[PDB]
């Protein structure tokens, strides 16, 4: 009820959020970056070879990591949902 | 005996049911059309039937201009009261959005401008943080209690206006930009920094740089840094609220 | 008491205002707000046709107000059905159980500023609040409430549509619209964590506590 | 000193003039003297009138409501 | 004040009309007292009057400030009341109809306003 | 005391003119509605 | 003992009020059309084929759907009613029979579980002791999670062609574009060469 | 056996209750329809025509369409009807053949298999007894998939233009100009050139 | 022969609905507010004018264009109507030809052909004796096909200036530029300094000439 | 004077067209293509809510229709309840300040181009142009000058893109994007300057 | 193979024979055959008038249901 | 090939020529003609009166079809 | 434990007994079998007939509000 | 039911007026029997009696030679006064059930 | 053009009102010459034609909404 509890449920939220999000967009920057100093080493560049392993990266991602994610959201949804009506003014 | 005079309870009961009314359709929160007509309808009528009987009952009759001046009078005060309320949250959504839009959430709009494909999803976020906090500090209560109040500075009988009055709500359209800016000062900053530094990067051997290593790293950085940002904006709502109630208070009067 | 016709006179008239009783008196308010709210954040602003909607909030209401209606039963209907108490001592006699309920729920700011408005003099104990202070306080609350509850269900919807877009934009797919990709994940946690009993059972307590 | 107060002593006169023209009425029938035909005629008279004038009453304000609510917010 | 004054007209003349039915009743009842001189109203020249300036009392014991002309007796009469029950139930028919001409008229008035007010 | 005459009419009136403001507030209330369902 | 005939016609008249919500609540419509609903938004466009339509053709679903039911309930109820056989109040009871299983055959547990926890119920016993208003909103909630579970994978070819589309045209360099733009013929094409209106009534059929 | 006249009139009024759904289930008022939103899509211009100008000339074209039809009931059902040769219901029952004809030439039989299977029908022998219980609900299907096809294939030339302007601004090196504002011009170009409009009316009449 | 009063005063009621429809589909307006949808999207701003502003300003030039129409109608079949000289069935018959007759003229040939065909009218001696029902629709096809053409046209200067505005950006190295944003107020400055607006609607008033 | 009954269905009638009354004959329509061509500037097509845009616009509009509405009161609202004059006649009175600000802000070649399309030669005043050809003139001059305003809202923001991409271009980089540079020195711009208020004097004094 | 539009043909059909049932009776007595009396007449003339007034009832709440189910919003 | 537009001008037409026998037959009644009987008249008042309700309900429920066929999305 | 359902079937029970009462009160006294008053035969007829109004009034009151409540949207 | 305690009192005094009404064309119709007492009820006693019958000999006037003591004029208005009241007991009650409709009906 | 005649329907109805209005307020008065059934057909005219005008009105606007709805 007090400011106090609403501004840490919208922190563990968005900390939620940058959990689920983390991994698919550091593993993006990952390979994005690898490509680049690949590119920088082999004095090659188009800006379209960089965006095709970047995709199959994020997608393994998701079969990695998926389920981890789905568990871990639905896990926060429960528990905001089960709390909703001790946090009520 | 029997007598039950209907045109003195319909002239007392009538005109402060306009008014709340018309603060009702337009005050945040009050106005969301998630609520039923009804509600607000009989929310309105329970208000007008607990404040009327004190006030002085007008006697002007329904079938005359001076009816239709009464019923403008009373529309243009609830809703000038209702979008000066409104007008926080719109800054609100300002700073919102374009936090968002520095995240490179929605670049889109760069290049088609209204094309039809834009989500403001930050805007919403802290919109919603907003109407949260808002119903936190009871603003809603006191907007009821000014919609009262206005009575005795401004009474129902049709009185004499002024001008650069209504510039002041007008004017009041530059805090959503000004205070805006104060609530995404801070982040926006480091994330100017942030592009800086891609920028340096860039500087470096050409091309392989910006679009494949840039967007995710300032996507993560945005996230993080304003979710420790997120404490801040509590004292900067109740800074935004202050200065609509009290520009409220000044301007109205 | 009242002619037999007057009786009759009455009680008709009196049936005419149940849709109001329902939406001003009534736990329906919060229990709608907050599935008007729920259907605005899984984004199908159709899908549960509105009337199942209204139909499921009318038994959840009708489950809620059991109690009530129980005591408004054996205190008031009961003793007026048997001619024991007249008609116009029944409605007085039955409206109290309803005005506790209507305080069990309705914060105390609204009190104060409605008990204020009313120029009324100082109330000491709550046995003193009149009907004209608490219906306007108790819808205010139950507004305020229904908002409440219906913006802190807002925010997972809200993160995960986050998420999406920020994974679309970490591999270039700038043109890729967010929302057609987020709304079947939506229904999917809202198919995963027992999307309605949690919220049904939420609900209830959030009435019983 | 409220309408509904005011709704209320209204339904309060009318029902006692109701029921002293009925108990009239029924003293009559009873066969108690100094009780005339004429006044127990005109009494009813005068309560099936006050009657008719509660149910115009109730259906306008009825009416009048029912306009209200659909009044657009 | 623009439909109060357009519905003015009607409504005083129906007043009217049940101040002269209440006049004609009270001479039925009095028609077998003896020393009764019939009253009647100009029915015209009150209601002109009654619209220039507004409806007015003697007190308020109250009635109207309406003027009771006498009528011409038929016939004499030994004990001396000059109401003649022909002409007083000529009248008192003659006002029924005009009294329910009056509910008519107003009555289609109001409907032709709700008429207008109702989308 | 006050009669039916004075009573129905009075009592008309007053239906008569809160009909004509619910339906002027409607007018103006739709009227501003769709101003401000506008898309600028 | 018997209701008389003016009681009987008040009944009969006051009991068609609630056919649509009979037939939205109780009845199939409900899943038929979320999943019409979800459909249309799945495909692209959000109101293709016009709402009518999609109406007129979930309560043909319906109908078929209920056809057992309803010829259970004739052969129970209807038939020896109207031959002056069994009472009204006793044909109404033994025609909840049929609906009563049919509503129990798709009814979660939990859901049941929980609308007899907020009823109080305590010794419930035999599947045949739960009451038609506690049976009622359990069946509601179980048609909607099972609406949205059928909805949720609906959604999936959809989404893979979407992201598919994306990929393709990013890679290859023309990131400018609108993916959804160039998607739409295609999962037009899609929905129409599986025959995804013969095989989707054929699933919703076989859901029952 | 003839129905009185007042039970006649209650019928009529009720039927021509039901005009607008037989509109959409039984003629080629939804093929029409779902086209002309669909080709609208695909122009770039989603309110270039408005919906009430296309519906207009969805309708003329379904009068047009089945103007035979009509012909069929009027000279074989409704003349002895108006000149009291036969009842309402022989009259009813004459004109429904017409216009079940019609719907069954322009229906699949995979649709007809899939209702005729879930509604529980015996054999059914032939074309000539088929309830319209069972045709309506399959001639809605296969009038949906239909539409679809037609759709999908207009979609394609769009496509190709988009495509080829999207290549040419490509191949230039303009990463960051979007197709779409230089396509809706030419697009508009290439369905005026083709006279686009009365073709594809033309079309649509010639598929009936 | 002339109807009823009762039989008349349902006729005209009943065909008082019609009018978005007549409108539409037989008046000028369907050409003007397609070519507006188009005229707001090539400036770059589909916000652009309000709906409102641009359907109003179409109406007005409506029924400016059909004023000739419009009086010629007044004169020769409602002015008999109004001084009782005429029938409702016969002026409803007089009042439509030179509505025909201005359908007929922006009318294409090859639509017409292809309803008549499609309707299975027989030969047709002269334009005179083409029915409603042909002229219609056909007279919509024409309409449709004429406004796109319009629009087609229309959407050539901002072309010009986008290409322009594009080709300048990248021969300067700067590719990552969005040449859009850039563009829009020039294809505002085109549209201002040339009088955009009243060209536009002096085009459309000659082109129906 | 005629029937009270069909002054009522007048008066509801005529209330009916209030959006109409707003948008083509006050300047409301100006104001709130400026707001939507300023928003297209700022390269934020949400950033303040449509409804507030539209709410400041009404605001606007009341303060700058306030001479306007006060010659109504003085020639229409008083002398109404005098009964000097009233009906008609002071309908036309009133609307006869509308005109004279609907003639002050119409170009004359608009006014020209809608007589020539309604064939009226005669029309020689000024004070006497019919209602019909002076709306649409008027309208079209209203978007001739907000588009004019707009674009010169444009130059500054468009100056402000072009010299961040420019510095950009020189310090070396040619793959960063310029607008997410730009767009957070477009707002202290335009905040540092107070661009609103200044907007809203400039609009005033515009008429 | 219980069809719904079978149901409401037979009910039609029911009202029908009832009216003219009434009909033919009074059709009879008023050409003066014996065995015919006027309170039979009007009693089944008064049948006749609510059995189709049933029938307009129930057509009205089936009309009614009808379009309050096909304009919901898909 | 059938048209609606002439069926509807042809029951139109039915309709005024019903109501104008019957106006017709009123007036020459009331002009003291002798063949003709008050009965008749009245009869035949009231079977247009009947003729032209049947025809404004056909055109309410036309004009709710046609409002409700082009109120669509397409 | 109160039950709506259980309270209007204990109403319409109340209103079916109280007609079935004046309706075998009336077939008594038409048989013929004394005991039974003409003026008690029409004072329950009346009876019943008040009795059955309230209840067409008490429905005809739920069905508005029912429909209402149902037409409201969220 | 409540109905029923409305209608009570006027039902009562009207089948109590029928059955008097019986009563005295019974001594009527056996006027010439010689023995015959008149018999009558005391009807306010019997109202209330049945609002919470025994039938009254009626004192003789004049002395017939037959035993027989019903006299004409006294029963002929007896009569006559219960028609009446019979007439106003049905007037009264139809005036309370007219009312009952009229509040129940629109 | 179309506002002048939408006037002058308007001046006749309330020209049918006005007179209808002034002769049932003369009859009022008792003035001889006027007659109850040409008050009573007079002022059954007088609502009739105000009741077409006020249908027309209804169908006007509701024309001009649909009208103004469409999506340009």
């Amino acid at each position: 009820m007090t400011p106090e509890s609403v501004m840490m449920m919208g922190t563990e939220a968005m900390k939620v959020a940058l959990a689920l999000a983390a991994p698919l967009l550091l593993v993006a920057l990952i390979t994005g970056l690898i490509i680049s100093i690949l590119q920088a080493a082999t004095q090659i560049n188009e800006m379209t070879l960089s965006f095709i392993p970047k995709i199959v990266a994020v997608f393994i991602a998701i079969i990695v990591a998926g389920p981890w994610m789905l568990n871990l959201l639905l896990d926060y949804v429960r528990t905001l949902f089960s709390n909703l009506p001790y946090i009520i003014g | 005996v029997t007598s039950e005079q209907w045109l003195y309870w319909l002239h007392l009961y009538f005109w402060p049911l306009l008014r709340v009314l018309a603060l009702i359709s337009t005050a945040p929160i009050l106005s969301e059309r998630a609520i039923p007509k009804r509600v607000k309808l009989g929310l309105g009528i329970m208000i007008t039937l607990v404040i009327a009987p004190s006030l002085p009952a007008n006697d002007t009759p329904l079938f005359s201009i001076a009816a239709l001046w009464l019923a403008m009078q009373q529309i243009l005060i609830g809703i000038a009261l209702g979008f000066t309320m409104q007008f926080a949250f719109a800054a609100v959504r300002t700073a919102g959005e374009f936090i968002g839009l520095q995240m490179g959430l929605s670049f889109a709009t760069f290049v088609d401008p209204g094309s039809h494909l834009n989500m403001p999803v930050l805007a919403r976020i802290m919109d919603m943080l907003a109407m949260l906090l808002f119903l936190t500090f009871n603003g809603h209560l006191w907007l009821i209690s000014l919609l009262v109040d206005t009575f005795h500075t401004l009474p129902i009988g049709s009185n004499p206006v002024n001008s650069n009055a209504f510039m002041a709500l007008a004017r009041a359209g530059g805090l959503i930009f000004l205070n805006g800016l104060m609530l995404a000062l801070p982040v926006i900053t480091l994330l100017l920094t942030l592009n800086l530094a891609l920028g340096l990067l860039n500087r470096m051997a050409p091309q392989l740089s910006i679009f494949v290593i840039g967007f995710p790293l300032t996507l993560t950085v945005g996230i993080m840094l304003m979710a420790a940002l997120m404490p801040l904006i509590a004292p900067f709502c109740e800074h935004l609220f202050s200065e609509i109630f009290n520009l409220l208070a000044d301007i109205v009067s | 008491s009242w002619s037999l016709s007057v009786q009759t006179l009455v009680f008709i008239t009196s049936l005419t205002f149940l849709p109001a009783i329902l939406l001003m008196m009534t736990s329906f308010t919060r229990i709608i707000i907050v599935f008007g709210l729920l259907r605005n954040a899984l984004g199908t602003p159709s899908a549960p046709p509105n009337q199942v909607l209204l139909g499921l909030a009318l038994f959840l209401t009708f489950f809620i107000m059991s109690p009530v209606i129980d005591k408004i039963y054996v205190d008031a209907y009961q003793p007026f059905s048997e001619q024991k108490i007249s008609m116009q001592e029944a409605l007085d006699k039955g409206a109290q159980p309803l005005r506790a309920f209507m305080l069990r729920q309705t914060r105390e700011a609204d009190l104060a500023l409605f008990a204020r408005l009313a120029n009324s003099g100082p109330l000491q104990g709550p046995e003193a609040v009149p009907m004209r202070i608490l219906l306007p306080a108790y819808v205010t609350s139950e507004l305020k409430t229904a908002f409440q509850i219906g913006f802190t269900i807002f925010i997972p919807f809200l993160i995960i549509d986050l998420v999406i877009a920020s994974v679309l934009m970490a591999l270039g797919m700038m043109m890729v619209p967010p929302a057609t990709i987020a709304l079947p994940f939506k229904l999917m946690l809202f198919v995963l964590v027992d999307g309605w009993q949690l919220l049904m059972g939420s609900l209830a307590q959030s009435f019983y506590s | 000193v409220s309408f509904a107060g005011q709704l209320h002593a209204a339904l309060d006169r009318i029902s006692d003039r109701q029921a002293a023209a009925r108990v009239q009425a029924e003293k009559f029938t009873l066969g108690e003297p100094g009780i005339a035909l004429n006044d127990v005629m005109a009494d009813m008279q005068k309560a099936s009138v006050s009657m008719q004038m509660g149910i115009q009453v109730r259906n306008k304000l009825v009416a009048a409501y029912q306009e209200v609510m659909s009044m657009q917010v | 004040d623009r439909l109060d004054a357009a519905l003015r007209f009607q409504q005083e003349a129906l007043n009217l009309r049940a101040q002269r039915q209440e006049i004609l009743a009270a001479n039925i009842a009095n028609a077998d007292t003896p020393g009764y001189q019939a009253r009647d109203i100009d029915f015209a020249s009150e209601l002109k009057k009654v619209m220039v300036r507004g409806r007015e009392e003697t007190g308020g014991v109250s009635s109207p400030a309406v003027d009771l002309l006498y009528r011409v007796p038929d016939q004499p009469s030994l004990d001396g009341n000059t109401v003649d029950m022909d002409r007083e139930r000529t009248q008192f028919a003659d006002n029924s109809l005009k009294y329910q001409m009056g509910l008519t008229v107003l009555g289609s008035q109001l409907k032709g306003m709700m008429n207008v007010l109702q989308g």
